[PDB]
């Protein structure tokens, strides 16, 4: 009879319902784990008052990370360290309007140039030593020939001008690889540039840094001690180079078409 | 001392463990006698 | 055989029918015929399963070849 | 343009790293580590050393016995000729027993070698499971990689051992080939009326598409903030920097909600595991509970109904 | 030798971990138990489906109550 | 003799690894030989000696590949 | 609502079209010119799908279907009730997808990051355009594309597959499936590893990068690295999409036999 | 002492291990005698 | 030479590792043993199924008990 | 320089003694099993 | 230079025992083949 | 410059034994082929 039916309820049906309920429930738990960073959120009210809201579903109860080498406990969701001192002016009088920096945009720490407030300790290896270090402190590293050694090259800066010269390489001992280039700038300071913002040309013996301009290499943040770097300093350096992607030229933040 | 239990604690645990296992096996035997009376399989 | 097909199987060859030329096409032995396929050469104690070869008559698949 | 971070431009070498110290009572690691320049263009350059203990040797004996059996039967099927082996390689296979033998142990050249290879491959994968568990647990880590591996092993055993036993025939299992196992896939869809109307098949396809989507999204997002140190996820988890902040603002602004640097890895875990859970559920019900998936879908109001215009006469009714 | 050749044997546990070995033995024994039961069930010696001492599904199909109900239809 | 110093073997070959290899290999080889002998004419579980214990099929053909799934259990194919 | 740390990043600039007119947020979303475009096109497309369901036989969610024109229309313009609605919706869909990608580019420029995600999205867009534009143009008719309906685009997939007798033997299809499977495996291993390192055995410290390398070198003998696994991920997903597009542009335009017969070039090499 | 056990601890473990293995094999033999009485296979 | 040609041969183990060689030899021999046994079992020289010195399945099918049970 | 296992020569002698005894006992049991099997079901 | 750390005396010792063992193994192989030829000649 | 650390004396020694071994191996190969031709000629 080709399509005769004996009974409407079967096992495939029930099992499908069970799956709909088993999904729909890992969504719940994952969405709750999503809110251990950045919450409670700030909802702005009808006439400017700000309250803390928590969303749907609600925030989870705090858990603890025990960091190694007596690096302390981290509770999440927990307290926050205080923001620094960014200045901003709103552009249009409603909660969803954008903001403008008030002073020199490069030295303001807002927009792509914002950074976080991390610990003032270096990241450690499994043995307790600082992880990112110059190649004169890590005496066992060597650049593989077949590859252009950047030490000596110049640091052209996106408008064609010279920034300085490369004098050191900063390596990562936990995973052997290059993280920073150190260079002497135009006013004879020592500044770092991340290796992921550098195009290295071996034959021209140049390093092109498209982010900032040549004269901008004088105001890159500096380090305390030059035998190690801390989490805070990493953030400051990288953020300064990221501010130039929108603030270097006055025409960069200005609608392509 | 690999588990942190002393020898007295181990003796105590062993006593109760053996009693519990014996009771469990007793219940199993009873279930099988009932099943044989109802539906013999060999 | 040709008379039988032309008269009794019109559910398939409906009013067009067949002649010799439909298969011989001017040759004594037709071009596309078949026989019971023995399969490739394998050891003598191995029976044929009838598949997993190239399979020229089943469109070059690894399907059963006869 | 700007550096995209796809290849390593400058490489550096130090002496090889032997590995985190193991608990006392362990065997040494075997091998002297070597370095690959081409592997170092895209990733880590060190190869080795390797840990071989009790469970990973029993595994590797089982697996190689299985491989020898499979290879030799494929080679006997062409008459021992290696030239023909290379010529027709994608069409060769080791075939399961004829379905009329049921669940008995058949003679060796009519399905017994298939049975042997299946048994040895099974044992290999269970010993490997124990190895993976112990390796992660001896270093003091959570055992999350063993849970996912267990799911995958269960899918291998379902199609292959559990479903053939519940059906009553070993001849319901896949063979060991390339084109032969593709033929098995098509035939089991044809026999049980169209897998496109199996709902667990649709859900697992949803999760396989989703795995590709999610991993393109995550791989992109972490390469796009690696200029702010985003590729170092453990530190961004235990001390949130600007890379994590930018990464979570991007998705919040784009689609209205976001995850954190630790939570996205739970989304990954689940999207990879639900795919295979639905695979198991869809295969285990086929044949044993449902005999035609299209007729099932018609009974439950799922299949569309194209207009007809004609009438075709079923010749078995005439 | 041949009478006192196996006197050092107790030293085995100074190179092999006892708890690991115990766990390995237990797991292997359980796996082998399941395997041999499945191998014997798939032969002529099968004892669940041999219908000895009686077939029970067939016994249920031929009960007088079931027969009288199947007659009425 | 020529085999006077053989015991020095264990000074460069690890005896723990040797033991772990040998035990595994012997157990696996045991399983293998049993399955190989069971898949032949020397099989001793379903050979009908000293008696056939199951209600086997009265006329069981020689099974071919183009076959359906059997309705009842059977273990006497020959 | 704003996150705890969000306010210092909500600055103006970074746009492609428009300028200061559409540079605002609505709730958590960022709008822009392309945000307006995307929502416009999504709303219009959805409403037209619903109307095409209203003039059909049923409003059951599983059985709605809007079909493309016949093959006799060619690359022309079909009546509204016999194909033109499908054409309008397929214009809306392209508009919405491209808008989505460009909005992503604006957002990434504002936050100071690289354009990897819109670039990977481009390959999904390319596969869609292969199925609705390139393959139909090369074969000479819009009516070679798929209808819009759950369960009803699956009938299309099935019959198109069987137009070549056995679609599993398509070579680019094999390569794409390889990439899909390996991608799911890699994603499972990556998820598991990070979870395992920040959620260790009870009463232990968070582990390090050395642990991550050691575990996979112990199990398998090689570890790819924490930054290269993200690369490997972008690579496997993009390649899956790419070879899907190739496999569909081959079927019909460049090959009309069965797919098993293509492979015949291999055992016919004069070298065995 | 690659396992940390001294020679006394090893002797102790060996004693109990051998006793347990003997008891287990005894139970196996008993099971096989019952099976031979019920359904002889050779 | 022809008699003093192989004099320094014992020096071989100053450039070839003894442990690697031992392990390689053992593993290769086991693999080859399995392979040759499987190749010979798949030919006319097969010794398990040749029904020599007697066929055992056939012997079991024709026992008087089995014959009397099959007769009904 | 050279690959070693840390065993002295006395420890190696001890291990070798017990290893050879165990292997001999195992092979004895194997021979016995095969004599029984030949008596029950001769294969050559 | 590639080296194994064995001196010349250690190499001589190893070589002695290696050759003895290989000879014994080949002897056993020959015996197995003589028995097989007596039972089932293959050429 | 690519070098193996062997002096010229060490190379001479190695070469002597290498050539002797290769000659012996080829001798055994020739013997095997003469036997095979006597048993089952293939050309
Ligand atoms: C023809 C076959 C018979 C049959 C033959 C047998 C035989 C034989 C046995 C069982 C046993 C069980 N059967 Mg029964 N059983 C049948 C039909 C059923 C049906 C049904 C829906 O048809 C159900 C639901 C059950 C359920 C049960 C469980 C109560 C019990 C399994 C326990 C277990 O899994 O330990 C798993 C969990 C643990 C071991 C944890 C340890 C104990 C913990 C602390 C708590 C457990 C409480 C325990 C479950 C209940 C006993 C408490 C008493 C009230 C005192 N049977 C049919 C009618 N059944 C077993 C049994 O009774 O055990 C003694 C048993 O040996
Ligand atoms: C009988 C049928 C044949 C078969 C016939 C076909 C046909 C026909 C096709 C495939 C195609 C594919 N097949 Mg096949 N295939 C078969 C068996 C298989 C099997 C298997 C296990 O047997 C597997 C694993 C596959 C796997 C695959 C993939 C390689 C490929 C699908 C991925 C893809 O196209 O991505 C590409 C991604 C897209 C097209 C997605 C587009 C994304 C758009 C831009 C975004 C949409 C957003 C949305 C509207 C927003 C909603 C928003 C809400 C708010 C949430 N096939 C059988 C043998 N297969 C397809 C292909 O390769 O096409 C290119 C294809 O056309
Ligand atoms: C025709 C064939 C016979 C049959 C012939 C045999 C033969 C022969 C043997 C068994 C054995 C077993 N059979 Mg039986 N068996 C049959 C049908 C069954 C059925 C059933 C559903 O039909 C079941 C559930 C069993 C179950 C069992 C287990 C009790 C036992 C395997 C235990 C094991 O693997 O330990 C593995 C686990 C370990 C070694 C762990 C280490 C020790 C642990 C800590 C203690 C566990 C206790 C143990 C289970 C015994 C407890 C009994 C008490 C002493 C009272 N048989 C049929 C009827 N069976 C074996 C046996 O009894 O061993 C003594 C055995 O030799
Ligand atoms: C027609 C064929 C015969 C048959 C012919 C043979 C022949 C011939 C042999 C066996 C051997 C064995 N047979 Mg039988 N066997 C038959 C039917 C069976 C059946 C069954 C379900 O029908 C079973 C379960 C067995 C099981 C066994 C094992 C006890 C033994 C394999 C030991 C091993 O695997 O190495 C395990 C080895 C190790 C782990 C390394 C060395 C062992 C050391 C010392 C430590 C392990 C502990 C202990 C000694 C383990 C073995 C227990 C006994 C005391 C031997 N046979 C039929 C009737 N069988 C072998 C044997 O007897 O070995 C002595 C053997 O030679
Ligand atoms: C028709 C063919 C004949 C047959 C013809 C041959 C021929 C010819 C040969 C064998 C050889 C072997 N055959 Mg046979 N063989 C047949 C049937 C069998 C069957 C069976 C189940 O049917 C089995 C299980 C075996 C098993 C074996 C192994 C013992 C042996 C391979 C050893 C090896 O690989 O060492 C690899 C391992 C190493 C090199 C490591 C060191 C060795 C270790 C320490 C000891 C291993 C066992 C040892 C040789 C014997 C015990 C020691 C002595 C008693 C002193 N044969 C049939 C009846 N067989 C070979 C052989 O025995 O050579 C000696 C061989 O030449
Ligand atoms: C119709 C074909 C003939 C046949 C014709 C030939 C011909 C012709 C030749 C062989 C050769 C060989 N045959 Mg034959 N052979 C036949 C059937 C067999 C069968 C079988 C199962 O049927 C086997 C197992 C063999 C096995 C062998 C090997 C002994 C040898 C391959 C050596 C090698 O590869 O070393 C390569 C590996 C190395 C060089 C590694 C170095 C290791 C060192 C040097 C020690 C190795 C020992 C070595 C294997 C043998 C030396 C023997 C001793 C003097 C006792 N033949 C049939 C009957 N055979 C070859 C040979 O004799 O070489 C002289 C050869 O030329
Ligand atoms: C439509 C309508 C009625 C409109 C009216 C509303 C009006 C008037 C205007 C609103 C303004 C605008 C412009 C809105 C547009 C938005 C609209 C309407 C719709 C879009 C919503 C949308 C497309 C959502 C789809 C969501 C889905 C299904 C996502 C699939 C993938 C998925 C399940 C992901 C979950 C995991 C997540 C959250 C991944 C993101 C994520 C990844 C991938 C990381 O790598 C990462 C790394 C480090 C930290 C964080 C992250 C992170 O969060
Ligand atoms: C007298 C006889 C001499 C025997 C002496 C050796 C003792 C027996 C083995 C020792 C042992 O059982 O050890 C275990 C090996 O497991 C293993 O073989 C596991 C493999 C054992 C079984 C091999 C065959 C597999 C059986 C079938 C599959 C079982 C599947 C179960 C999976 C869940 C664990 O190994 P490790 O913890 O890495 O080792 C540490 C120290 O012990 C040695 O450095
Ligand atoms: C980039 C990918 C494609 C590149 C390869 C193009 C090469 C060959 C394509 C031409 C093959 C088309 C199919 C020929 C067979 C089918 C019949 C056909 O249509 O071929 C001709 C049309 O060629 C045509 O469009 C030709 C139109 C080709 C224009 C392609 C340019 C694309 C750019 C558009 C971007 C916006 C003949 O047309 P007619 O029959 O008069 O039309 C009648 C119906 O269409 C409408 O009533
Ligand atoms: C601190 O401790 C110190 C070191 C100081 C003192 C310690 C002393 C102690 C505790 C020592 C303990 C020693 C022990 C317990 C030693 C155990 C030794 C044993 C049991 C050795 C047995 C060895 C068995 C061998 C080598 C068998 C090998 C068989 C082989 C290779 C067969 C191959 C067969 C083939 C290839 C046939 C295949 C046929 C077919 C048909 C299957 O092929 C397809
Ligand atoms: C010439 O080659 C040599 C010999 C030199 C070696 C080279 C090896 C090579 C080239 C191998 C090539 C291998 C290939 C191409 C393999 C292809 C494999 C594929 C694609 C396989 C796909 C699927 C197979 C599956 C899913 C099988 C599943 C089987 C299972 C789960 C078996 C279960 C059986 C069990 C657990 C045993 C029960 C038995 C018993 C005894 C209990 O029954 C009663
Ligand atoms: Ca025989």
């Amino acid at each position: 009879e080709f399509g005769y039916i004996t009974q409407y309820f079967d096992l495939a049906q029930v099992t499908l319902w069970a799956f709909w309920l088993s999904l729909l429930s890992v969504i719940f738990f994952n969405r709750r784990e999503d809110k251990r960073e950045g919450y409670p959120q700030e909802a702005v009210q009808i006439f400017g008052k700000t309250i803390l809201t928590e969303g749907f579903p609600f925030m989870p109860a705090p858990k603890t990370f025990k960091l190694p080498h007596n690096g302390g406990d981290v509770v999440k969701p927990g307290p926050e360290r205080p923001q620094y001192d960014f200045k901003l002016e709103q552009v249009d009088r409603f909660a969803g309007a954008a903001y403008r920096p008030v002073g020199n945009p490069m030295l303001a720490g807002v927009g792509p140039g914002a950074y976080a407030v991390r610990a003032n300790k270096p990241d450690l290896t499994n043995a307790g030593d600082p992880r990112i270090v110059p190649m004169r402190v890590a005496k066992h590293f060597a650049v593989v020939d077949k590859d252009p050694d950047p030490r000596g090259m110049t640091v052209i800066g996106a408008d064609g001008q010279v920034g300085g010269k490369v004098t050191e390489i900063w390596v990562d001992r936990a995973e052997p690889q290059v993280r920073y280039l150190e260079l002497e700038a135009g006013n004879k300071k020592k500044v770092l540039v991340p290796i992921a913002l550098c195009v290295i040309k071996g034959q021209k013996r140049e390093v092109k840094v498209r982010s900032i301009n040549g004269i901008h290499f004088n105001d890159v943040p500096t380090l305390s001690n030059y035998d190690q770097i801390t989490l805070a300093e990493e953030d400051k350096v990288s953020a300064y180079y990221g501010a130039g992607t929108l603030y270097a030229t006055p025409n960069r933040a200005e609608s392509v078409l | 001392s690999t588990t942190g239990l002393t020898e007295a604690e181990s003796k105590e645990f062993h006593g109760i463990f053996m009693a519990s296992m014996t009771l469990w096996f007793g219940l199993v035997v009873l279930a099988h006698i009932l099943s044989w009376l109802y539906r013999p399989w060999l | 055989m040709t008379r039988d097909t032309n008269s009794n199987w019109t559910g398939h060859v409906a009013d067009t029918g067949v002649t010799c030329y439909t298969c011989h096409r001017g040759k004594p032995v037709p071009e596309h015929v078949w026989t019971t396929d023995p399969g490739p050469d394998i050891p003598s104690v191995f029976p044929s399963n009838g598949q997993n070869t190239i399979g020229y008559n089943v469109a070059y698949t690894a399907l059963p070849f006869d | 343009p700007e550096y995209q971070n796809i290849f390593n431009k400058v490489q550096v070498r130090e002496p090889a790293y032997p590995g985190v110290e193991l608990p006392k009572g362990s065997l040494p690691r075997v091998g002297k580590p070597i370095f690959s320049y081409w592997l170092g263009k895209i990733g880590d350059a060190q190869i080795g050393p390797l840990y071989l203990g009790g469970w990973g040797i029993a595994s590797l004996i089982s697996g190689f016995i299985a491989l020898e059996v499979i290879g030799l039967n494929m080679l006997a099927s062409v008459g021992w000729d290696p030239r023909l082996f290379l010529k027709e390689f994608f069409w060769l296979g080791l075939e399961p027993p004829p379905p009329a033998y049921g669940l008995s142990i058949p003679p060796l050249a009519e399905g017994g070698w298939w049975l042997i290879a299946g048994l040895f491959l099974t044992m290999s994968l269970l010993l490997w499971w124990v190895r993976v568990y112990k390796r992660a647990k001896d270093l003091g880590m959570g055992t999350h990689l063993s849970w996912a591996f267990a799911v995958a092993i269960l899918f291998f055993l379902t199609l292959g051992f559990i479903r053939p036993v519940l059906m009553g025939s070993w001849g319901e299992a896949p063979p060991f080939g390339i084109f032969p196992h593709l033929d098995w896939t098509a035939a089991i869809s044809i026999r049980y009326g169209n897998f496109y109307y199996n709902p667990f098949h649709g859900l697992s396809i949803a999760f396989m598409y989703g795995s590709a989507v999610l991993f393109a999204m995550h791989g992109g997002t972490i390469l796009a903030v690696s200029r702010y140190g985003g590729d170092r996820e453990i530190d961004q988890i235990t001390d949130r920097g600007t890379a994590a902040e930018r990464a979570m603002l991007f998705w919040r602004w784009c689609m209205g909600f976001n995850a954190s640097m630790e939570s996205i890895h739970r989304w990954a875990w689940w999207f990879a595991v639900f795919c295979i859970i639905n695979s198991i559920l869809g295969i285990i019900l086929t044949g044993t509970v449902v005999d035609n998936w299209y007729l099932w879908a018609v009974k439950h109001g799922v299949a569309p109904s194209y207009p007809s215009e004609l009438t075709i006469d079923n010749p078995y009714l005439t | 030798m041949n009478a006192k050749s196996f006197d050092g044997m107790h030293k085995l546990w100074m190179i092999m971990n006892p708890v690991s070995t115990l766990w390995a033995i237990f797991i292997f024994q359980i796996f082998l138990g399941l395997l041999i039961h499945m191998v014997v069930l798939s032969s002529d010696l099968n004892w669940h489906d041999d219908q000895i001492p009686v077939g029970y599904q067939l016994q249920g199909e031929t009960l007088p109550v079931n027969l009288e109900m199947k007659a009425a239809q | 003799d020529n085999f006077t110093g053989t015991y020095k073997m264990w000074m460069f070959i690890d005896p723990r690894r040797a033991l772990l290899f040998i035990a595994s290999f012997q157990i696996l080889l045991g399983i293998l030989i049993h399955m190989i002998v069971l898949g032949s004419d020397l099989n001793w579980h379903s050979d009908g000696i000293p008696k056939f214990y199951f209600p086997n099929a009265a006329e069981a053909s020689a099974p071919i590949d183009m076959s359906p799934i059997p309705s009842a259990r059977n273990f006497k194919f020959d | 609502a704003l996150l705890n740390f969000e306010k210092k990043y909500r600055v103006r600039g970074g746009t492609l079209v428009g300028g200061d007119l559409f540079d605002f947020w609505v709730g958590p979303f960022y709008v822009g010119f392309f945000g307006v475009s995307a929502v416009f096109f999504a709303t219009l497309g959805t409403m037209l799908i619903l109307f095409g369901a209203a003039i059909g036989p049923t409003l059951n969610i599983w059985q709605i279907s809007i079909a493309p024109p016949d093959l006799s229309v060619g690359l022309g313009f079909a009546p509204i009730r016999e194909g033109g609605l499908w054409q309008v919706i397929t214009i809306c869909a392209v508009g919405a997808f491209v808008s989505w990608a460009l909005r992503q580019v604006e957002i990434a420029r504002k936050l100071g990051m690289g354009l990897h995600v819109p670039f990977a999205f481009s390959f999904a867009i390319l596969a869609y355009l292969t199925l609705v534009f390139f393959r139909p143009v090369l074969l000479g008719a819009w009516g070679h594309a798929f209808p819009y309906g759950l369960f009803s685009h699956l009938d299309w997939v099935s019959n198109v597959g069987y137009q070549t007798l056995h679609f599993h033997y398509n070579p680019a299809h094999m390569l794409a499936i390889s990439f899909f499977f390996i991608n799911t495996l890699a994603l499972a291993m990556h998820g598991s590893l990070i979870l395992s390192v920040v959620n260790p055995q009870k009463g232990e410290e968070v582990k390090t990068a050395e642990h991550e390398n050691t575990v996979f070198r112990d199990i398998v003998g090689y570890s790819i690295g924490a930054l290269a696994i993200h690369r490997l991920g972008l690579f496997l997903a993009i390649n899956a999409a790419f070879w899907s597009a190739v496999c569909m542009i081959l079927t019909g335009p460049f090959w009309t036999r069965g797919w098993p017969e293509w492979w015949m070039w291999w055992p016919n090499l004069p070298i065995w």
